[PDB]
């Protein structure tokens, strides 16, 4: 139903999430493991013993109505998201809860930002996408702002974000502005104005329509 | 080993069906319980019903209740996912799971999963444009993929020879129904004018290859 | 001598056994028509849970007697 | 939110304990002494042929509903 939270550690790291799911639920509780475009491993079951080949920095408490897992000291592997499922025994019902995503922490880096004017090729169908790139930075909260003829855009533009790069541990944005043909056609100047940790103040990238 | 493969998912209409298969294998279906479990893109994982196929014992989560049907089929060794009065919300990549007494209540292994994609567009390739690089010492260029249905699409650049620098972004859905996501890469400032960049687009729902060559304007 | 094995839908099993036949022996058997493996076997006999390394004639079951069976199928 | 286990010692008595899946072998030879007056480090629990270790749960050991375990005392 929502998006996952986050968390950011570093390898070596103790960390405690705790589940909220429901209310008096059981007791048998258990917490899953999934990676990008792969499926869940089942990590914990009744809420503090070790599935099949789990490593021993797993664990599993409870106390009171709040069940925790904890990883005593992360590993490289360990860098996913992970749900805890519960189980109404009344109800026979099971419900998954949020989804915690611990990510890597390393440097603050500022964003390389370039933008796009759209293709002569796309205006002849009507439309025009003005892209506006942010390359691999840290942390992943980064702010994109639109500036047309110095009006400030908000409703028509779209964010996507990559997932924490394997490698460098960067993350990557584009924000794409949409427009018709007859609007793009209407104005001169462009701008995505890039907030971000790691930038002093904000960068702004423009080009003026059709003279590059 | 056990493994639990599912399949039938694909594209429908709002308000249409879909049968949803999942075929067990080194186990027996009616040993445990099998599960449905379901996460739609970006999101968390939904419950959405199990069967016992030794009683036929079924239950279902509310969002789902009256108009999603879980059975079995014991000598097939297979469960079965009938969706009606389907619609948009429903859109994710659905999992078989099983559950056996010693995990008490966990679900131990879990397939690939299938892509059920719920709504009124009409498949469609990809319209391929060029992100040209313009005019510190490093260069950004990509292509914008825009206006196709359903996901999934591929992008690779130089047939798979270029692989450094390469973001492929999360599709987005736009207001129309149709997916568009660009793929950017960086290359060196100093090798644009003795390496052609063409990137490679291949949607299977439409059956539409694009190869796409990238150039200063 | 037959036995037989009641389940919770309300379906009787059929077994061949001898005296000297166990109740890890017996489950066994259930296995070869049912298909369900032992550990997830739970047998009564007039009210009493039977214990896998003890013969039919140590809890005293004889000829055509009805004993009940309960299966793991949820861990709880 | 526990469920019936039984707990059996030579003499032939049998204890009826209500235990989590996810309570510790330790808590369990805590239970016995409530009800038999047993002090817990003077208690061996045994269940499938094994010793149970007591920081370890009744889930760790696949114990289930109306399960025996059996008990052997110190000296």
């Amino acid at each position: 139903t929502q998006s996952p939270s986050s968390l950011s550690a570093s390898v070596g790291d103790r960390v405690t999430i705790t589940c909220r799911a429901s209310q008096s639920v059981s007791s048998a509780v258990a917490w899953y493991q999934q990676k990008p475009g792969k499926a869940p491993k089942l990590l914990i079951y009744s809420a503090s013993s070790l599935y099949s080949g789990v490593p021993s920095r797993f664990s599993g408490s409870r106390s009171g109505t709040d069940f925790t897992l904890t990883i005593s000291s992360l590993q490289p592997e360990d860098f996913a998201t992970y749900y805890c499922q519960q189980y109404s025994s009344y109800s026979s019902l099971f419900t998954f809860g949020q989804g915690t995503k611990v990510e890597i922490k390393r440097t603050v880096a500022a964003p390389s930002v370039f933008i796009f004017p759209p293709s002569d090729e796309q205006l002849k169908s009507g439309t025009a996408s003005v892209v506006c790139l942010l390359n691999n930075f840290y942390p992943r909260e980064a702010k994109v702002q639109w500036k047309v003829d110095n009006a400030l855009q908000s409703g028509n533009s779209q964010e996507s974000v990559t997932e924490q790069d394997s490698k460098d541990s960067t993350y990557s944005l584009s924000s794409t502005l949409t427009l018709s043909k007859a609007d793009y056609e209407k104005h001169k100047v462009y701008a995505c104005e890039v907030t971000h940790q790691g930038l002093s103040s904000p960068v702004t990238k423009s080009f003026n329509r059709g003279e590059c | 080993e056990v493994q639990l493969v599912e399949s039938g998912g694909g594209l429908v209409q709002p308000g249409g069906s879909l049968r949803l298969s999942c075929a067990a294998s080194g186990f027996n279906v009616k040993t445990g319980l099998i599960h449905w479990v379901r996460q739609a893109p970006g999101k968390g994982l939904e419950w959405v019903a199990y069967i016992s196929p030794y009683y036929g014992s079924t239950s279902y989560a509310d969002s789902v209740k009256g108009r999603f049907t879980i059975s079995a089929d014991t000598s097939k060794n297979t469960a079965y996912l009938q969706m009606n009065s389907l619609r948009a919300e429903d859109t994710a990549v659905y999992y078989c799971a099983r559950e056996y007494y010693r995990w008490y209540t966990a679900i131990d292994y879990w397939g690939q999963g299938t892509l059920v994609t719920v709504s009124s567009a009409s498949t469609k390739g990809p319209s391929v444009f060029p992100l040209a690089p313009s005019s510190g010492g490093t260069a950004a260029l990509g292509c914008l993929v825009k206006d196709y249905f359903p996901e999934p699409v591929t992008v690779s650049w130089n047939s798979g020879a270029l692989t450094s620098g390469v973001h492929t972004f999360p599709a987005v859905l736009q207001s129309s129904g149709l997916y568009s996501l660009s793929s950017v890469v960086t290359v060196p400032s100093s090798s644009l004018g003795t390496q052609t960049y063409i990137c490679n687009v291949n949607h299977k729902p439409s059956n539409t290859k694009v190869d796409k060559k990238v150039e200063p304007k | 001598m037959q036995i037989f094995v009641k389940t919770l839908t309300g379906k009787t099993i059929t077994l061949e056994v001898e005296p000297s036949d166990t109740i890890e022996n017996v489950k066994a058997k259930i296995q070869d028509k049912e298909g369900i493996p032992p550990d997830q076997q739970r047998l009564i006999f007039a009210g009493k849970q039977l214990e896998d390394g003890r013969t039919l004639s140590d809890y005293n079951i004889q000829r055509e007697s009805t004993l009940h069976l309960v299966l793991r199928l949820r861990g709880g």
